[PDB]
């Protein structure tokens, strides 16, 4: 049974195709359901063809989904940009008659429902609300809650006036009115309204700003880059009224700089970035891996290489991620697949970042960045907040003393009786420069046995699917985890033997885990959006497991059908 | 609001000093300075638990390993961007940067607007010798052009910088030179750009007899001119004549101090106008993405 | 039958530790000797101890040697840095009488020497001479040729008059007198003189800048870092002669965009830089792949992480030439074993960015940077020279054309009717920025193809020993190959079934060569000094053989008989 | 000795159109400066075969796609150095820049002083909009202050810094300054600064009316002021006063011109007291490592 619609609505920005479908998202929340929305803005700032998608259900959602139920065409320059996927079987509502263009042939098994939107529009006198007239149309053909669309509604323009509000819900009855006359002959329906649950609804980047400030984050610098601007602009907003800073640097480098200072000075400090700024930084996560500073990064991962495809989906900064640095210089490297590890795996790359003062990078991507989903409200005293190691003031404080579990204590400047210097020449255990062969054996020993026993302590790599022997074992990182998860109910319905492990922690990795999955499966299939096969390459490196790669890189994100083909075609 | 002046009793520069032997080349005017930065700082009564020196790379940067404080040798070019990291985390602390002619203007040189523009509370000594001494004698931006060097063994093909006029150009609010033969002279301007509330830049002419045989301690003795005492250290236009040189002649005294907000003044503004504080309800920020 | 000598020279730097020691190199190759050199600075600028170890020998030399057999102390410091290498069987030369320090007990075994340097140079009121005295009972103990290092001497000082070189010659005679009044019990003697072949002697750093201007370079950008400054002082003292310009940028990222800036106008350019210099190149080499501007990074490998251990010796920088770049970015990467490859392999750089219009990084090292050889002079025509592709002329420029060798022609700026962008977006054929799904995945085919195709043109994998089924194979890169070539005449020479394989092409990998050497191994031992085993990940990740590391990582090289006794416990 | 001047006969600004549409917001500032840089090599007879743009990132750094010559588009705040090589390479090409306020003074800002110092022969159209335009909306470091924007929502807490004080005081040997409301200024100022030989830099407001609203046309109109014809544009004392903008107003026209060496000159001297040239026996460096 189908729980889920996916509607995609498409026109020209700026006559609200994408206050529209937030609009939609927040209504079928208020609804009781479950959201995944993901969205495009013109290509140029000026305006153009933007495109809203929304999946709504009455069970939980984990990606876009394979392509639209449901079209509404705003314009022609919307029909033509999608035509080829207003394939029979699918819905499809668009402006007419009075729009800008005639539609081809409608292919047989089409569901068309032409909705006069800007002749509506403009006979209210009022093109501006055309959006509205869409609505409800789309509210009426496919059972989106007329009482929360108008909830939402409502919170957005009673501000504005009796008349205003009084106004646009005119123009949405009119496109109620509208659909209402025709017949509807599709089998598209928005599950029925429950209960509202207890969540938020949150954007990707957004996320990650609040994850930041809900882990005890302090300092933040960045420097703005497509597509992580956001997180700044969150923090900006919200982190100074927790008696934080944000401070905009003048380049990536001065970014991690600052972090790394606000870092020394005591200070749980973070940045955000995108590829180009994390290969800038490179020579500053060096010294913060050598001095032993807490420090993270978070790469909203876009299209590379180089300038690349900055608007578009590609998961491409893993080898940089964990080999960008100069000499032996390892960092602890994590990557989230929702929104809500946007939140929670920030909490714990900064505690991470405490705990095993190391630099800690966070992979996200372009598409979650921008993606809204809802999710259950975060509760800040359910975080478990890590902090770092700080000297008990008995004995003599040595910066880099040897211990057991080979992290120093710490101690910020002021605390008495602690002075010493944090540094990037190698170094013994008061810190002064020290060249010897032995003492760097020892000190690579220490740094590396530190950050590797993140594998005894932080483990989040779930694994799914039957408990036996599996035909194929499915293996992804990133936001590649939500496609392979729908893919995984498809092929569990059909009674395939198959199992999926989704890595979280990607540096230094569980090898005795991967083994022991692969161990289960006859094959192993591993799909990422990176040119090289970069999980694959270290699945190679590090354990015994040869995977098959499947590999695409064309700027866009799996879907659940060709993660199923895939798997079928290595099933005998 | 720097916490760590007058805190501790009959301090004398020896108490500032660490362990670490000073390797420095005989005669190098490096001497002079660090020699400068212990008398300034008993001077103040300094708690050097309160004080943090931070540098990036060369012999100039060797300066925070010989100082008894909180410290931070980092990369070359990066300490003063690091420097502002440490002072926005922690405005109570006395925030020194300490660093070279290439350190600071050519892989720093990026760094240094906005430090003085933002007018971060810390002090930046920097020890021009003219050269890159650490890595054994290539030009810096400040060499003279009829100099050779290691990299420039048929002169250097353009004109020097003009680190104080870039500073007062910059925006700093507390801009002085001295030279290292006078150490007098160099714990007092150090001094006082410590005590300055700002983005506070002393230049100082440090002799590399090693590697550069142009600039040496005669050459800098005949250069330097001091500052008239009738001059007005609030006037920045006349502060900008005496750093183009009249004359020819180095100025050497404070050209020019200021009084302005600071960069952890600004943004400590920003969170007193939200009533921001560290015990905030952060379920008021949840609650704002309900749908 | 020992054919080599290796003499270490050490004291206060300033006493003419460097300049004695390349006097006797240069008066070895005069007479017809091999020669192979290495030294330590003083630690600080100031000075303090420093270092030179010369080994000559009448056949070829591929390494430093083990440890001396014969040390000359002109302090108490140096004899106390080699107090444990002074072993029985040793010679051992030291400043006495009227030296600065009262020897320890002399072990049994040990034929000592002492001679009062410091003593005689006081004598003649020229303590500064004290390193002629030195030399004299040197040449006279250990057959270093009188006649050739006098000629040496007269060369260096004939300059300065008749009586400045006739003083330093009596310093010699006296030195070699005080020699001759002791009774030679030790067997070390420089092999006897040979008819001169037509050698240089070059050290590492030089013979990258000669190799360069051989090459055809024109245009040189760096910023000085230690181990890499001489080849920009190289460079900038003989390019000027040849047309060609030199530009000290404010840093590295300005040096590597200088290179692209001039390699766009058309130039060949280069840079050389070392560990956190390449790590802030990481951006702008993701411009030269996507673009396919052609520009070569030589990084003189040093002791990292961060700051680290810059006059160390360390080959760790393999991780971040090949993964160093943010998306699929990659470069082509070689290493250098001895002084030859700095010359031809630099030349080798330089044609590969040519041809295949890509970033070319070639790794060498901190000790083979300062360490001199005796070389086979070079004559530029016996170098091949490769230019870029250039436009025919005919039809309409594309910059990016899709050929069938995925080599697009280039234009300089100044060609009629080629005017075009190169540009660091992903991009279609005439260089517009294009983000659709197929171009993406066109053009990496496009780039990574015709990089790829360096393995079908440049082949540099050496393979020695036995022909049939070895118990142990070696494989190893950078100068570790000289270190293993000679471990490899010791155990080929007691008939142990040995191979050995010297990767110098280190990516794209030649999978299929290493497959075919794997398969006639029992074992494959990788040394390499680096902590994580670079290396032997790659092979790991990209071949079918399981290697068995050895690393080391102390600042230090490894020597023959290390490599020697790890083979011998892997095969009984 | 730039090779692309008075090549072509009878050029209209329309001869150095490329085929790419401008995709600026209407109302962009940056078409004023295009239709300036469309006029001024129409007026020098350009032949764009020679002529080579580079621009990094931002709305004002398309500028080069919509201009018929050699173009590269490279690294955010590396045109200028990237365009040194280009230029040190090739001196007969004529080398222009172009590129917004944070491309020039943020990221791009450690690479601006070593260009003016050394005298590039080249020309920089920076083109100021007092914000972060193609990234939807963040200050710049010529911002001010009682501006709010994406990641200051409680205004900026810092002052903005002066460019043309600032290429002053770098040495730039061409400095000029235009609105974009009056195009034929702009062409004038940027033909000049074409011709110079030397690094000549002119400075453009142009208004982003998208994302920044304080600093509209109308606020650039009032804002300027044209300079007087009895300036002296070879004292640079008084190109800095006029830089500080008398009485609040920002002055428009050329500030200072001067002819000192370039640094393409600098190098052909070095290659000359060599006797250097392509031809040059190289056995004759390699006799010299001859034991
Ligand atoms: C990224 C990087 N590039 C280059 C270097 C090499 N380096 C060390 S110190 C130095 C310059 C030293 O000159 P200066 O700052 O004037 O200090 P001084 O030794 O003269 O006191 C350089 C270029 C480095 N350590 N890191
Ligand atoms: C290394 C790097 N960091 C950040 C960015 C993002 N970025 C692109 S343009 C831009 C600034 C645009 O401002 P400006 O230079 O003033 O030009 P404008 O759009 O205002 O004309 C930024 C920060 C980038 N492309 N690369
Ligand atoms: S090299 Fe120059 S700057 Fe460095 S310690 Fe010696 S004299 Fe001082
Ligand atoms: S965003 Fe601003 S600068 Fe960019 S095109 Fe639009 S108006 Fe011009
Ligand atoms: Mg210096
Ligand atoms: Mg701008």
């Amino acid at each position: 049974e189908k729980k889920d619609l996916i509607i995609r609505v498409a026109g020209e920005g700026g006559e609200g195709i994408i206050s529209s479908g937030d609009f939609i998202a927040a209504a079928c929340a208020r609804a009781g359901l479950e959201v995944y929305t993901f969205k495009t803005f013109p290509a140029e700032i000026k305006g153009g063809y933007a495109m809203y998608q929304v999946r709504a259900s009455s069970e939980k959602l984990y990606c876009q989904g394979d392509t639209f139920d449901v079209f509404c065409a705003f314009n022609g320059e919307a029909y033509e940009q999608n035509k080829d996927k207003i394939k029979p079987g699918t819905a499809f509502v668009y402006d007419y008659p009075g729009g800008d263009f005639e539609p081809d042939e409608i292919p047989e098994g089409v569901f068309a429902y032409p909705i006069p939107m800007s002749q509506t529009a403009k006979e209210m006198k009022s093109y501006r609300s055309k959006n509205m007239v869409a609505l409800g149309a789309l509210s009426e053909l496919f059972n989106i809650s007329e009482n929360t669309l108008k909830e939402v509604l409502s919170d957005k323009f009673g501000k504005k006036g009796e008349e205003v509000l009084a106004f646009n819900l005119e123009a949405f009855d009119k496109g109620k009115a509208l659909a209402k006359a025709l017949t509807k002959a599709d089998p598209f329906r928005v599950a029925d309204p429950q209960e509202p649950k207890d969540v938020i609804i949150m954007a990707g980047n957004d996320a990650v700003g609040l994850g930041g400030i809900l882990g005890g984050l302090e300092f933040f610098s960045a420097y703005p880059i497509t597509p992580a601007t956001e997180v700044a602009k969150y923090v900006a907003t919200h982190l100074p009224k927790c008696g934080g800073d944000l401070v905009q640097a003048e380049d990536e480098i001065a970014s991690i700089a600052q972090v790394l200072g606000a870092s020394y000075a005591g200070k749980k400090s973070m940045t955000a970035t995108s590829g180009p700024g994390l290969a800038l930084m490179s020579e500053m996560l060096g010294m913060a891996h050598m001095s032993e500073t807490p420090c993270l990064v978070v790469d909203v991962q876009r299209g590379g290489p180089s300038t690349g495809l900055p608007t578009k989906h590609e998961q491409s900064d893993l080898f940089l991620a964990i080999h960008g640095g100069h000499g032996d210089s390892p960092r602890i490297v994590l990557s989230v697949e929702d929104v809500k590890d946007c939140i929670s795996m920030t909490v714990d790359g900064l505690n991470l970042a405490e705990k095993y003062q190391a630099p800690v990078i966070v992979l996200s991507d372009g598409s979650l960045a921008f993606s809204t989903q809802t999710i259950p409200r975060p509760k800040p005293e359910d975080f478990t907040i890590i902090n770092r190691k700080t000297w008990d003031g008995q004995g003599t404080y040595k910066r880099y003393e040897l211990t057991e579990d080979n992290i120093s204590p710490m101690a910020a400047p002021g605390t008495p009786n602690a002075k010493h210097i944090a540094t990037g020449l190698e170094h013994g255990e008061t810190g002064a420069p020290n060249y010897s062969p032995a003492n760097h054996e020892l000190m690579h020993r220490k740094r590396f046995n530190k950050q590797n026993s993140v594998l005894d302590f932080y483990k989040n790599m779930e694994v799914e699917g039957v408990e036996g022997e599996a035909d194929v074992g499915i293996i992804t990182w990133g936001s590649t985890i939500g496609v392979v998860r729908e893919a995984m109910q498809r092929l569990t319905a059909e009674g395939l033997k198959v199992k999926a492990m989704y890595p979280k922690l990607l540096w230094p990795m569980p090898v005795a885990d991967y083994d022991a999955f692969g161990a289960t499966c006859k094959k192993v299939i591993v799909p990422e959006v990176n040119f090289q096969g970069q999980l694959s390459h270290f699945i190679r490196a590090e354990t015994s497991i040869k995977p098959i790669p499947y590999t695409i890189c064309g700027g866009l994100p799996f879907t659940p059908e060709m993660i199923v083909n895939r798997v079928k075609e290595e099933i005998q | 609001t720097v916490e760590a002046f007058h805190k501790m009793e009959n301090m004398k520069p020896k108490d500032y000093k660490s362990e670490v032997p000073t390797t420095w080349c005989p005669g190098c005017g490096h001497f002079g300075i660090l020699n400068g930065v212990y008398r300034a700082m008993a001077e103040l009564g300094i708690d050097s638990t309160k004080f943090a020196a931070i540098s990036g790379i060369g012999c100039s940067s060797r300066m925070p390993y010989f100082v008894d404080s909180y410290k931070m040798h980092t990369l070359h070019g990066r300490a003063g961007a690091v420097a502002t990291g440490t002072q926005v985390a922690r405005p109570d602390l006395c925030v020194v940067v300490a660093g070279g002619d290439g350190d600071g203007f050519s892989i720093g040189g990026g760094h240094m607007p906005h430090m003085a523009r933002k007018n971060v509370n810390m002090t930046y000594v920097l020890m021009d010798n003219g050269i890159y001494g650490l890595t054994k004698g290539q030009y810096s931006p400040t060499s003279r052009p009829e100099m050779t060097a290691y990299t420039t063994p048929y002169g250097g093909p353009e004109n020097p910088m003009n680190p104080l006029l870039y500073m007062l150009t910059y925006g700093a609010t507390y801009v002085a030179q001295a030279f290292a033969g006078k150490p007098k002279d160099c714990a007092e301007l150090i001094k006082g750009a410590m005590e300055h509330e700002g983005f506070a830049y002393v230049n100082i002419f440090s002799q590399c007899p090693t590697f550069n045989k142009i600039d040496t301690v005669d050459f800098y003795r005949d250069l330097v001119e001091p500052i008239p005492e009738d001059h007005d250290t609030s006037d920045l236009g006349a502060a900008m004549e005496l750093a183009r040189r009249p004359g020819g002649k180095a100025p050497t005294g404070l050209l020019y101090k200021t009084s302005a907000p600071t960069l952890d003044q600004n943004l400590a503004k920003i969170r007193e106008r939200l009533g921001g504080h560290v015990g905030y309800d952060k379920n008021k920020i949840i609650a704002l993405a309900k749908p």
